[PDB]
RNA sequence: AUGGAGAGUUUGAUCCUGGCUCAGGAUGAACGCUGGCGGCGUGCCUAAUACAUGCAAGUCGAGCGAACGGACUGAUGUUAGCGGCGGACGGGUGAGUAACACGUGGAUAACCUACCUAUAAGACUGGGAUAACUUCGGGAAACCGGAGCUAAUACCGGAUAAUAUUUUGACGCAUGGUUCAAAAGUGAAAGACGGCUGUCACUUAUAGAUGGAUCCGCGCUGCAUUAGCUAGUUGGUAAGGUAACGGCUUACCAAGGCAACGAUGCAUAGCCGACCUGAGAGGGUGAUCGGCCACACUGGAACUGAGACACGGUCCAGACUCCUACGGGAGGCAGCAGUAGGGAAUCUUCCGCAAUGGGCGAAAGCCUGACGGAGCAACGCCGCGUGAGUGAUGAAGGUCUUCGGAUCGUAAAACUCUGUUAUUAGGGAAGAACAUAUGUGUAAGUAACUGUGCACAUCUUGACGGUACCUAAUCAGAAAGCCACGGCUAACUACGUGCCAGCAGCCGCGGUAAUACGUAGGUGGCAAGCGUUAUCCGGAAUUAUUGGGCGUAAAGCGCGCGUAGGCGGUUUUUUAAGUCUGAUGUGAAAGCCCACGGCUCAACCGUGGAGGGUCAUUGGAAACUGGAA
């Protein structure tokens, strides 16, 4: 635009909508209010453990878990790895990162953490997927 | 709480309050009497005014009122006189 | 009141001091009025000291009161001597 | 010392011993650099209210008079 | 000149447009796997949630009365108290606050200021009490109330005293100013010394310094699907009171005042120096350090005081928690540790006043969870390690194999070699300058002396800490892991599975011959760290001022008339608001950059510059923009 049009109407940049919104909100049990926190991870309770069919191009039974976080927020989280020991009423640690196939899963359950075991036979890539150094 | 210095400071505060309020009460009585005598031009206006100026400056020395407040009262009294 | 004192400017076990005119109520490493000089007590052998003369004698005449060791520092430059000469 | 002086235009004389002086000045834009005209209204004291709406007058600051006025009328130069 | 990199992805194929994603740098980070050391830092970002328990503000017996108590008349203590000063500092937190709160620049001829400094004038004369103590009562504590005594630098009354107030004459609007010549009325202390005086208590005036207070220009979040806001509101006149101006408050007048240049309202937020990112312009942020502000369980109020409407002060209300003989009482960690709770997440219920700073004191000293140090945590930055020289890129063993070999690989034994580290066994800093005391002179003032200021040299002391650090022996021994290897993007093979199990940032892979899944070898990237997640800038010219566009990709209002605003033909004269060029003042310090110096280097530290403003005042220029003719 012209300089005068810019002076009257300064340029407005676009706002950035962030992924993993449920990690950006805290809770205050005393005031019954939601806060803004920007947490790396959040801890929740598994209210449902099951398996989800993936998007159309792919075909594989993917394990997931419905997790109610520390907030009053109920999200769906992926379970990386082969074997998992999670049933209902399991405390998990949930990080960011979505699954492309699974529609409605925007988070990942951290393996090898509070009440979540690692992958039994993992030998290369043990930082991810939990599990300690064999021998 | 109750630090030893604080517990004593309460006793010396009421002690100073009792002495202070008696003195300004006497001052304010004199000031009211002085300006009411000036208004009707009584025969005793002059020493009542002098009694008020005396008590006003005595309290301003005791930090009961500020010095600048004493002049406003004093200036008011002698101007009407 | 106004005090001529030392402000710590050193790291762990390596203190450096500035000779500063500051109010007594101010924090040690906080608000100041004027910087006068420096004091390094950990230099090679003798503690190297640097003091200005015009401002130091200006604040002393204005009623600034040196602390115990600023007195020593001002004495090693004869500042307290010349302050005494002008009675 | 010196108290600041402004020259503006009388835009209100509906109050006694008080006029409103419009001191228009210029402020550049931080980003684009264009100078934009902006105006500021000053409430000034004048015991003898000889200023009438439309006069350019001389204004100098002073101690607080009333809740808003901080200026006095120094010189009236226009007629309108 | 010191500074600017792209790539993948729409199609049968292409060029555009356009979005998405990745490669970089960061954090008070958390999580996963690992983990040797040191030095500098950093460490509840959430519940301004609730707090068990310890400490965080006392000092002066040279101000003075003790039942004082008591060496030996009684040194010394403060048992306890009156009195003075301090408790308004220091420390903590960011709830509230969109405001002259904060930054910057000014103004106050509308202002207060204890201690500190200097100059003067002084410090006269009397009086009555009361703490403490004794003895009676109450009350469950907390405490409270009677009598009888006693001091003070405690309190009160007179004397005298200013530039204090009233009336008098001799500028920048409210004026300021210092002479005059009258009136009223305003003080004080003693203590410990020496031969009358010294010191440090005092009182009154001045100034200075310091610390506060108020006002103003400019700057400083989002929302217009928040458009009309206010009625002490806005101005005036009186009065009051405030350190001080002022609707600050109250009466009476008038109807005023602000607002598309965003009144008001709503939501959010402590502000700044500064930090991160970027080539820059900019964008994001407001941990630690420093300046300002506000707050102290929530909410009102005042007292004392120079200064508070007061974190470890008072009164009241409220919500909690505790005691009670039920009438009544006590409490406030957003001080340092620490506990419970919330959370992904953030530490010892430590040592010392040895240094610096602060309070009080003549000082010795006392207090100081300020501070100086230790404890824990790879949380970060920096530095050093975990071995080296020769030695067959052949043992034996894995993995492939074209079965010939190849690769791990000079890697290993193998000999020599070192001790950074580690162990033990001896030395062992700096930080220390003092204050006081002691002597010695000098200066001022002294009748003189004591005493004070100054000059010198003596004596003293360290938490850290037997800790840095050094020196001897001894051993390669006790010291590496993490992630990747399809392309972006450095690193490929075999086996297992067979659109399953699973991987994935995107393109996507996996359906019996996956360099994309799991494992094994090898490789590569880093390394006491390596990856993942969370958030910001970049790349993004993807808000384009620098630096984009609107024929068909998104975008010209259906078209006029027009108001504010924005812009505006040629010449001359003038002005100087912009513009340009100087000079002053300031833009604190700490930060960034440059240089230099000290830690064995570095991190780090310290010095000196530089830089930083729509800044203020004041000259100069007059082409352009602006004003006037």
């Amino acid at each position: 635009p012209t300089i005068n049009q810019l002076v009257r109407k300064p340029r407005q940049s676009k706002i950035k909508k962030s992924d993993s919104p449920a990690l950006n909100k805290g809770f205050n049990s005393k005031k019954k209010k939601f806060t803004d926190l920007n947490s790396p991870q959040k801890r929740g309770v598994c209210t449902r453990v099951g398996t989800m069919t993936p998007k159309k191009p792919n075909s594989a039974l993917r394990k997931y878990a419905r997790v109610r976080l520390s907030n009053n927020i109920e999200i769906n989280a992926y379970i990386p790895g082969i074997g998992h020991n999670l049933q209902e009423h399991s405390v998990v640690l949930v990080r960011g990162g979505r699954v492309k196939d699974l529609p409605g899963v925007r988070y990942h359950i951290v393996r090898g953490a509070l009440d979540t075991s690692g992958v039994d036979g993992r030998r290369q890539g043990r930082s991810l997927y939990g599990t300690k150094k064999p021998k | 709480a109750n630090i030893k210095s604080a517990i004593k400071r309460v006793k010396t505060t009421e002690k100073a309050e009792a002495r202070n309020i008696s003195q300004k009460s006497a001052m304010r009585t004199a000031v009211k009497n002085a300006k009411t005598a000036v208004s009707n031009n009584a025969d005793n206006k002059n020493e009542l005014v002098s009694l008020a100026v005396k008590l006003v400056d005595k309290a301003a020395q005791s930090n009961l009122i500020h010095s600048n407040k004493a002049d406003r009262i004093k200036s008011q009294l002698m101007t009407a006189n | 009141a106004v005090k001529i004192r030392l402000t710590r400017l050193g790291s762990k076990r390596n203190p450096f001091y500035r000779i500063v005119v500051a109010d007594a109520r101010s924090p040690r490493d906080g608000r100041i009025i004027e910087q006068i000089g420096t004091y390094n007590p950990t230099s090679a052998n003798a503690p190297e000291i640097k003091v200005d003369e015009a401002l130091a004698l200006k604040w002393l005449n204005d009623g600034a009161k040196p602390t115990d060791t600023v007195h020593n520092i001002l004495s090693k430059e004869g500042i307290m001597k010349k302050f005494d000469e002008q009675k | 010392n010196d108290r600041k002086v402004y020259v503006g235009k009388v835009v209100s004389d509906k109050m006694d011993k008080t006029i409103t002086v419009l001191v228009e000045t210029y402020k550049t834009h931080k980003l684009y650099g264009k100078r934009v005209k902006y105006s500021k209204k000053y409430k000034t004291h004048d015991e003898n209210n000889s200023a009438k709406l439309g006069d350019i007058v001389k204004i100098q600051e002073t101690r607080p008079l009333s809740a808003t006025k901080r200026f006095r009328l120094v010189e009236i130069v226009e007629e309108s």
